RNA sequence: AUUGAAAAAAAUAAUAUAUAUUAUAUAUAUUAAUUAUAAAUUGAAAUAUGUUUAAUUGAAUAUAUUUUAGUAAUAGAUAAAAAUAUGUACAGUAAAAUUGUAAGGAAAACAAUAAUAACUUUCUC
RNA sequence: GAAAGAAUUAAAUUAAUAUAAUGGUAUAACUGUGCGAUAAUUGUAACACAAACGAGUGAAACAAGUACGUAAGUAUGGCA
């Protein structure tokens, strides 16, 4: 009951014709969070990428960084909808109003 | 001198004395063998000639000897006639070559060689040697030494006197000397008058100049002139040079110049389209009649 | 020269606008054709690529502009700065 | 009853045959062996007709 | 066969012989793999490697200074123990097994210029257990390893038989790839640059992990592989993704040397050491 | 004919495969063959020379360490014990990072913590 | 440019063909390859890109390194060190490679491959060590030629043989090959190619051919018979084809006798052995030695005692085999020998 | 051979031609191919013939012809999971146990686990 | 001082051997691979082990043909 595609007669790679596998790759530039760019040899066909979050903006990798901007995936939620739909009620002064319930 | 079977049974291969021994080459392995003689210690020294036994005896009886000599493998028996026929075929070829060489020596040239048979045999051997990879100096000696052999050997077996060997060897020396200085082969293993190496260089240069100035081949008379120049070229050119020159000058299709390529007249051979990768378009090059060596 | 063929039939699905944009972005190879002579040899194309030579694949979203490797400290020849030589090792003398 | 006895007849019109065993439906057996009356190695084909088990051929050429 | 008895005849010369070079068959294996004339030829130094350079520039001398112990000596490993000669039964007795282990352990040499902890290989193990039913999914593993690592993946087939797990022996389930040289360097760099700094609860590599004599291993979950550039670009064509095992082999004699070494390549550690 | 999953996997297997996806063998003229050999020979020598230079530097560095250790031990054992202490848990500062092909927008930081 | 100058370096360290040199040293990709002759093939050929610039720098890199080695070679005095330094200086010259790999190494011409130059000597040694030496010793080993005749062999000089007079066809004999009685009926020649630095104005060689397979019905065993023997043969790195030109009747200690096997006497192995005479110093000119023809059994010949008595060191060897055929009788009568004996087909 | 560039050659081996010998050798010429093999209304590309725009010529453009797409694993003389269990030639060494690794645990897959005295080559002080 | 190679030494026959047990096997008889499908052929078989006879086991050698191997040589089914 296993899903297995039937195997065809394997072609004979006789001795001496064993060519290496050289997969098509592109000299692709990787743009980090900062202006740092590293050239990476990749198969996917497009030359530049931006990394929204990377080692640059990770506290674990930069313990000494006092200022560290943080950005996460933008699919929907706070940064997307909670902000534009609630663009009047403002502040962390306001966070001190709901600071504690003063309950044991 | 011992074997082993399917059941790992050890059995002797030659008569002798069975000894159990240990070979230093194979530690942790007992051995059994058969020394060819009682006084022989079986782990024979490595770097000493192996003790072999001929065993087989000689057939003194005349009838037994006759039977054995005339007893050959089926491969040899079946191949007996074919090889003999080829030998007869080649012997006839040698005979014809000898006849042809003698005719040209006496007729094409006017050299009075005293020994027709000896002179021809020297030359046919030289030709065969030259056909095979052999420089001219080596080829002449090889044939020379061969003839001088079968003469010292002939003297030994026929108990000839020293003087007879000396005169025969001298006679061979002069005939070869005369042949070398008066006969030669021209790029095809064909006999002709001797040509000096320095003269060969001079003739080669003259042909190269005479062939360079006439490379247009506009008219069939020029074609004949060029081909005529390639008549005695074999006398002073090696085959590699001869083929190279023909390829350079006897081009089947001449370079396409303005005269050779034209479309104003009709029946310009055929369209003869090709492809150009500069403009990435198909091209039409209608060749003219005076652009092919075959027609011109 | 030994590079393999690019499997465009996998990354670029059939009918995708990006797929058809890439096709136009590329330049096709010359194909073998009976009755036409070729000086450099009969074309050998498989999976839409000549097998006798290399293959060229032409490829906010602002363009990636790498920063210059020569800084202001380099041109100004300032010695106190820590950026005078980015690719080297600086020692405090 | 699993094995069977078959008579391999020399391809040369020699009349010399050799017998071998085989499974109930193994492929047709064809072997080269020495034939004494011709003094050479010749093919040996089956004499009678046997019901060979059906097998699927290999698709060396890409199909569908 | 008349007999089954292997016995090589001794020779009478010192010249080393190799029947491969003097057999006319296979004229193309005679050429070395690196040779241009071989069909197996593949360029090696296409471009410079930044990670390797970093190790040879900065971390090389640093590690020598770190690990150096003054007048340290070689610590012999647990070897086989010889039989003390006090009975006539020890003449051919095989030696005893090591003290606490059934396998001999290697010696630990002091760190010097010649031996400085450094990388040597990285192996990706991917065992899709779900392939027991759908074999076709094992191919997706090879593609995933190929796209990410960038090298040809060698497939992984079953070896054991556990009925409780519906495990059958002799079926393909995963792929593995051996990485060395520059390509391994790129993988290690792109792992720490991109994939690692994208897990929400990531703390680092456990200090308890690692073979006693060099070698450190960790594992990436199914969702972590989506962070690779070559899957993030084509999420449409990657409906299913699944984890793998990573093993970094190094020239470190002991583990703690390797951990210090890998830390230079931007690897974090969180647990407590042994 | 065949399930869509099989079609997709066949394509993925196709990307793996080498069928009708490789060029003709690289053939070089006899003289370019000698050209290539001399190129590689220089590169082999050049890499060996760089490697030997690094090894020789490390030779001297170790020589310097031990002479420093020997002198520190004879003069002031109080500091020597601290110097010879193990570094089992030593870790490079994570702020140090492998060089990048091109510099960042901010080259350096003058504030810490 | 040490490699460019020719004030003292031999001309052999150069490409004789000008067109080849011009392309190999071309500054721009403007000359087509010489090797490919047909212009159609010339058009089809495509050189790899960026191969000229890197080659030029690679050439310079080696050029400087060669210059350093030559300077070092100038200041030394030991000939063995001097030869090693020279080989080390020029082994990387592209011209030297082109000259060697691409032209005959056996029948080398003095213009291209000169064996007086240390570099070509070294390259030839390595080449012969790759295939020729490896094949020779296997033939001598598996044929039991070594222990039967000599304790061992340590090759130092390629040896090749031929029978140009017998039939007139040129073919270098592969070791261990099977030869008819006609082919080996007249005489062998030798090409003792040396590769080790040796004083070729003083050193002398000997050549012996032995057949340790002649039946000995007295002891029901075999005995070794000397086939052909030459002593006091001079040699030269580039002219080392021993032939009747290069030796006289004084050198022949045993005139050549053809391989003449007997019917059903089994295969007979003819092992060519090439030694070198002792080199005694404190004397001008070669050390001619007078062989003792007195004993010289040539019927029951003991090579081991012969070598020990005259202090000869073996450097090369060759082997061929012969069996009975129809031509043996003709050979016997040609050389005036008794008719061969006929043996049985079985051993008892 | 014609096809953009302005006398040749001196290796092994392959191919084509020829011929010397009771020798599977020599002479000349040139360095092919090396992952393929039928079957596609439909996808892609290409050349040729016209048109429109924009001499030439860029783009689009209709047709004819052809080529790519049948997309399928071994790329290593492969080496302890499965299939060819008798011949020959070449080559290699298993297994347990231990330490680790996302699911993974006692049991799935991967990695590591005895010592370099002497020798050759290369680089280097 | 370093890199590579040839490798050496120790341990190992507990894994594996179509199949029980025993003996053998790393020089592998175990495993991988190219060619192959050939010797899983054909007439004389001396001589031995074993043995009451009938039978059984190993096999030198002569002759014909085939496969592999550059060659030496191996193959008359399976390590016994
Ligand atoms: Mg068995
Ligand atoms: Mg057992
Ligand atoms: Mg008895
Ligand atoms: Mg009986
Ligand atoms: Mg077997």
């Amino acid at each position: 009951t296993r899903i297995t595609l039937p195997r065809r007669p394997a072609k004979k790679i006789q001795l001496g014709k064993s060519r290496p596998a050289i997969y098509h790759q592109f000299n692709v530039k990787m743009e980090l969070s900062d202006g740092s760019v590293v050239i990476r040899r990749s198969q996917y066909p497009k030359g530049e990428i931006r990394l929204i979050q990377d080692q640059r903006n990770n506290p674990l990798w930069n313990p000494s960084r006092d200022d560290l901007v943080v950005v996460d995936a933008n699919s929907g939620g706070s940064l997307d909808r909670f902000n534009k739909r609630y663009s009047s009620l403002f502040s962390t002064v306001e966070l001190s109003e709901e600071n504690k319930k003063k309950t044991q | 001198n011992v074997g082993i079977g399917k059941d790992h049974s050890i059995f002797a291969l030659e008569p002798g004395v069975v000894r159990y021994y240990l070979d230093p080459f194979h530690p942790k392995r007992k051995f059994i063998g058969v020394a060819l003689r009682r006084d022989l210690k079986l782990p024979s020294p490595h770097f000493e000639p192996t003790v072999r036994r001929f065993g087989r005896f000689e057939l003194t009886n005349k009838r037994a000897a006759y039977k054995e000599e005339n007893s050959i493998s089926r491969k040899d028996y079946l191949a007996k006639p074919n090889i003999l026929k080829q030998l007869e075929v080649r012997e006839s070829k040698r005979k014809e070559l000898q006849d042809k060489l003698s005719k040209v020596l006496r007729d094409e040239l006017k050299l009075d060689i005293k020994d027709i048979e000896l002179a021809t045999s020297y030359l046919i051997r030289v030709r065969a040697s030259l056909k095979n990879g052999y420089p001219i100096e080596d080829a002449r000696f090889n044939s020379r030494y061969y003839l001088k052999e079968e003469e010292r050997l002939k003297a030994r077996r026929e108990s000839w006197t020293n003087e007879k060997l000396s005169e025969s060897l001298s006679k061979i020396d002069e005939c070869s000397d005369l042949l070398n200085s008066s006969t030669s082969f021209n790029n095809k293993l064909e006999l002709h008058q001797y040509i000096s190496e320095q003269e060969k260089q001079a003739l080669k240069a003259k042909l190269l100049e005479d062939l360079e100035k006439s490379q247009h081949l506009e008219t069939k008379k020029d074609k004949n002139y060029i081909k005529a120049l390639f008549k005695d070229a074999c006398n002073f050119l090696t085959l590699s040079e001869e083929v190279h020159l023909r390829r350079k000058y006897l081009k089947s299709v001449f370079p396409e110049t303005d005269s050779t390529v034209e479309t104003k007249s009709g029946k310009k051979s055929i369209v003869s389209r090709r492809f150009d990768y500069t403009k990435n378009k198909v091209e039409v090059i209608a060749r003219s009649r005076r652009a092919f060596l075959s027609k011109l | 020269r030994l590079m393999w063929t690019f499997p465009a039939y996998f990354y670029f699905k059939k009918g995708t606008v990006a797929e058809h944009k890439f096709l136009s972005l590329q330049k096709g190879p010359i194909s073998k054709k009976n009755g036409i002579w070729f000086p450099r040899g009969i074309p050998d194309i498989k999976h839409g690529r000549e097998r006798s030579t290399k293959q060229e694949v032409k490829l906010v979203n602002r363009p990636v502009i790498p920063n210059d490797r020569i800084t202001e400290a380099d041109r100004s020849n300032d010695m106190k700065s820590l950026e005078r030589q980015l690719s080297r090792t600086l020692y405090l003398l | 009853s699993k094995n069977s006895v078959i008579k391999l007849l020399s391809t040369a019109a020699s009349g010399y045959s050799r017998y071998i065993s085989i499974k109930k439906g193994a492929p047709l057996v064809t072997q080269v062996r020495y034939d004494p009356v011709v003094k050479r190695h010749v093919l040996f084909k089956e004499a009678k007709k046997r019901k060979v088990a059906e097998r699927k051929p290999l698709d060396f050429l890409r199909t569908a | 066969p008349k007999s089954a008895c292997s016995l090589v005849k001794p020779v009478h010369h010192l010249v080393k012989i190799d029947k491969s070079k003097l057999s006319p068959r296979f004229p193309e294996l005679k050429y070395d793999k690196s040779d241009i004339r071989s069909p197996g030829f593949k360029p090696k130094d296409t471009h410079a490697d930044r990670l390797n350079d970093h190790y040879l520039n900065t971390l090389q001398s640093d590690l020598l200074l770190i690990n150096y112990s003054h007048n340290a000596a070689v610590v012999k490993g647990l070897k086989q123990r010889a039989w003390s000669g006090d009975s006539p039964y020890h003449l051919n007795r095989p030696p005893k097994n090591p003290r606490g282990s059934k396998a001999q352990l290697p010696d630990i040499h002091p760190i010097k210029w010649s031996n400085i902890p450094g990388l040597e290989s990285v192996v990706i193990n991917c065992f899709v257990r779900e392939a027991r039913e759908n074999q076709l999914l094992a191919i997706t593993a090879a593609l995933q390893l190929q796209q990410i690592t960038g090298c040809k993946p060698h497939p992984i087939f079953s070896k054991n038989d556990v009925p409780t797990w519906k495990l059958r022996k002799g079926h393909q389930m995963g792929a593995k790839v051996e990485l060395k040289g520059k390509e391994m360097s790129q993988f290690l760099s792109t792992l720490t640059e991109i994939v690692l700094p994208r897990i929400r609860e990531y703390k680092g590599i456990s200090n308890q992990s690692g073979n006693r004599f060099g070698g450190i291993s960790f594992g990436l979950t199914a969702e972590d592989i989506k962070f690779f550039p070559e899957i993030d670009a084509n999420q449409d064509s990657w409906p299913k993704t699944f984890g793998m095992h990573i093993n970094i082999n190094t020239s470190a004699q002991l583990d703690y040397q390797a951990r210090t070494l890998l830390s230079g390549f931007q690897f974090p550690f969180f647990g407590e050491e042994k | 004919s065949l399930s869509p999953l099989a079609q997709r996997v066949v394509t993925q297997l196709s990307v793996m495969s080498a069928s009708r996806k490789q060029p003709k063998l690289l053939k070089l003229a006899r003289e370019d063959l000698i050209k290539h050999q001399t190129i590689e020979k220089c590169w082999s020598i050049y890499q060996q020379q760089q490697r030997e230079r690094r090894n020789l530097q490390l030779e001297l560095q170790y020589k310097s360490i031990e002479r420093s250790m020997n002198l520190l031990q004879e003069l002031s054992p109080r500091l020597f014990e601290a110097a010879n202490a193990s570094e089992k848990g030593k870790r490079f500062p994570m702020e140090m990072k492998v060089p990048t092909d091109f510099p960042p927008n901010t080259l350096w930081h003058y504030n810490f913590r | 440019h040490i490699w460019s100058d020719f004030t003292t370096r031999p001309s052999s360290l150069s490409i004789q063909s000008s067109k080849v040199k011009n392309y190999l040293f071309q500054k721009k990709a403007s000359l087509d390859p010489p090797s490919i002759s047909r212009r159609s093939n010339r058009i089809k050929y495509s050189p790899p890109e960026h191969i000229d610039e890197i080659f030029r720098m690679s050439y310079d890199f080696l050029e400087q390194r060669s210059s350093k080695f030559y300077e070092l070679a100038n200041k030394t005095k030991n000939p063995l060190k001097k030869d090693a330094l020279l080989i080390k200086a020029e082994i990387n010259n592209p011209e030297v490679q082109y000259n060697f790999q691409f032209n005959n190494k056996l029948n080398n011409v003095k213009d291209i491959i000169d064996y007086d130059v240390p570099v070509y000597r070294h390259l030839g040694k390595q080449h012969w060590e790759s295939y020729g030496q490896m094949l020779l010793m296997q033939r001598l080993e598996t044929l039991a030629a070594i222990p039967d005749t000599l304790p061992t062999l340590v090759p130092r000089a390629e040896v090749n043989i031929k029978f140009p007079f017998s039939t007139g066809v040129n073919k270098w004999i592969e070791p261990g090959e099977f030869l008819s009685s006609n082919v080996t009926s007249m005489r062998p020649i030798f090409k003792i190619q040396e590769y080790e630095l040796v004083n070729v104005e003083k050193q002398l060689y000997t050549v012996l051919i032995v057949n340790p397979d002649v039946p000995d019905l007295s002891n029901d065993s075999f005995k070794t018979a000397l086939c052909y023997g030459l002593v006091n043969i001079n040699l030269t790195y580039n002219d080392n084809l021993i032939d009747p030109r290069k030796f006289h009747s004084s050198n022949i200690i045993a005139d050549y006798l053809p391989p003449v096997p007997e019917k059903n006497a089994g295969k007979q192995r003819f092992v060519v052995w090439v030694f070198r005479q002792p080199l005694i110093e404190d004397k001008q000119g070669p050390n001619m030695l007078e062989i003792d023809r007195k004993e010289l059994s040539r019927d029951d010949f003991d090579i081991r005692q012969f070598t020990k008595k005259y202090n000869l060191t073996a450097i090369g060897a060759h082997i061929w085999r012969s069996e009975w055929d129809a031509k043996v009788a003709a050979v016997r009568e040609k050389y005036g020998l008794p008719p061969g004996r006929v043996f049985s087909r079985v051993r008892r």
